[PDB]
């Protein structure tokens, strides 16, 4: 696994050395390369793990979750250059090598063979992600964001942690390989209960569940396009992935402490969708479908079915790609118009006829157009969920709907109508938003074709 | 002169336990044969040295 180490821990003295006209160059290239190494990941087996070394190891659901990381590195480098323009070169170093860190400390996550390896990983993401939130925030209402995130984050965490650390005092070893082979069951005492709580939570808490969620909107808003690119495309997806690695030593206990989550986030769906279709700012709007799309894969990690677990793996990595897109639109209409009111700005086809076509393009993949990667993912875990209960289908389709309804919204809020005439500052699109919105459609479009890949290992 | 210690030429016998004392319990058992290196070093956590 070094392989991909090494070389992103490589990136921060280039980028520390490299010449004030040439740090965003060197960056973009050789992440784009990093990227291009993490691919042969991919190749997993049918059966067993790709245990690289006794400390990393990856599996066909953490392979396409550390290509994704790798590959979402330079399209935040590239979203990044805008904003980051005026800054000093110290400045714009730091803040490349703050993205550095998280893409290191999220590949680390994903190949962590311990549990309180990963642990620690998993809370050192909370450094970065808060240092890019505070500092390089735009409005006044960063520095609570942050403070939101962190704590949720932390008051979730810190029981995992002291539940890890029971688990290596009674079990003896908390590597995933021994952890499922010497798996044993759990009884239904209120102890624990109260472990299965504490190995759940705090993951319930890093993807938004109803309830929990009250963080993301702050965050996402607040932060950095960067910043909002990988809180809404890898750290959410640490929480699933924890949780589907955790599960395995919490059954079946999970049976009857599923209830209150599953009925938690399958109405939580609806709300959120609901609070979409009436949202005044276009990052919440995102926001809130990200929240949405999230239930989902709680949803489906609760169930512990095998078709539950693919949609969930296909799920988080269509969702990843899709809310990044969003994010990337909705910051360039923002730097032209200065403005997150999604009413603010109309009739943007008319000025801006190729960014429409990619907003288009991603809206169709939020609401899961078939045969969208994302749609996969949604039939699965539909599917399994009508195995689980008939009844699930009302609420299921009910949030299908509302899906399509606010994303077509949006699209036609921003991306039609009459034009503002008042805004005169609407500069035809650059080069870089175009390719950025490319980079984030064409792998997708191009990962429906071979989806084996992204179904996790339960495939 | 009446100062200095004598010897004294005594038939009765030297107490063998003039304290009375009771029996003196076994010690730990004193170390042990050659040191090893550790069976997998610091098998702290996730460190594997």
């Amino acid at each position: 696994m070094l392989k991909i180490i090494i070389p992103t821990t490589m990136l921060l003295p280039m980028t520390w050395m490299s010449k004030h006209n040439m740090i965003w160059i060197n960056a973009t290239v050789h992440s784009l390369l990093i990227s291009l190494i993490s691919l042969s990941l991919l190749n997993q087996l049918g059966e067993n793990s790709l245990n690289f070394s006794l400390t990393f190891f990856s599996d066909s659901l953490s392979a396409p979750l550390l290509v994704l990381t790798t590959w979402l590195l330079p399209l935040m480098l590239m979203a990044s250059q805008s904003h980051l323009s005026k800054e000093t070169t110290t400045r714009k170093k730091l803040y490349i090598t703050m993205l550095i860190l998280l893409q290191l400390f999220l590949i680390m996550t994903f190949t962590a063979t311990e549990l309180i390896l990963f642990y620690i990983l998993f809370e050192a993401t909370l450094v970065p992600t808060l240092i890019i939130i505070t500092r390089w925030g735009n409005q006044t209402e960063r520095l609570n964001a942050g403070l939101y995130f962190l704590f949720y984050t932390l008051a979730g965490s810190l029981p995992l942690l002291v539940a890890l650390v029971y688990i290596q005092n009674t079990t003896g070893s908390l590597n995933f390989l021994i952890i499922h082979y010497w798996s044993h069951p759990l009884s239904n005492s209120w102890s624990n209960i109260f472990m299965w709580l504490a190995c759940i939570m705090a993951f319930m808490v890093k993807m938004p569940l109803y309830g929990l969620h009250l963080w993301l909107p702050k965050a996402h808003v607040e932060a950095p396009i960067a910043g909002s690119m990988v809180l809404a495309a890898v750290l959410l997806k640490l929480g699933g992935y924890g949780m589907m690695r955790i599960t395995t030593i919490l059954n079946p206990l999970t049976n009857y402490m599923a209830y209150p989550f599953l009925m938690l986030s399958m109405w939580g769906m609806i709300m959120t969708s609901s609070i979409c279709l009436r949202q005044t700012d276009l990052k919440s709007l995102i926001a809130y479908s990200s929240v949405s799309h999230m239930a989902l894969v709680i949803v489906a990690i609760m169930i512990q079915t095998p078709w539950s677990f693919m949609g969930a793996t296909a799920l988080m990595i269509a969702h990843g790609l899709t809310s990044s897109m969003l994010f990337c639109l909705a910051n360039t209409n923002y730097e032209r118009v200065h403005s997150r009111t999604m009413i603010l700005a109309r009739g943007l086809q008319t000025l801006l006829p190729l960014m429409a076509t990619w907003w288009l393009m991603a809206s169709l993949t939020n609401l899961a157009l078939p045969p969208s990667i994302n749609l996969i993912g949604e039939l699965f875990i539909i599917t399994a969920s009508f195995s689980w209960s008939n009844i699930t289908i009302i609420l299921m389709g009910m949030n299908m709907m509302i899906t399509a309804l606010y994303s077509l919204y949006m699209l036609i809020t921003t991306q039609r109508g009459k034009y503002t005439h008042h805004i005169n500052n609407i500069k035809a699109s650059f080069t870089r938003e175009n390719a950025l919105m490319a980079l984030h459609i064409l792998p997708l479009l191009l990962l429906t074709l071979n989806p084996k890949m992204i179904l996790g290992p339960l495939y | 002169e009446l100062s200095k210690v004598t010897k004294v030429k005594t038939d009765r016998p030297l107490p063998e336990n003039p304290y009375h004392s009771r029996a003196r319990p076994e010690p730990n058992p004193e170390a042990e044969g050659d040191l090893k290196p550790a069976k997998h070093g610091s098998r702290l956590f996730f460190w594997t040295m």
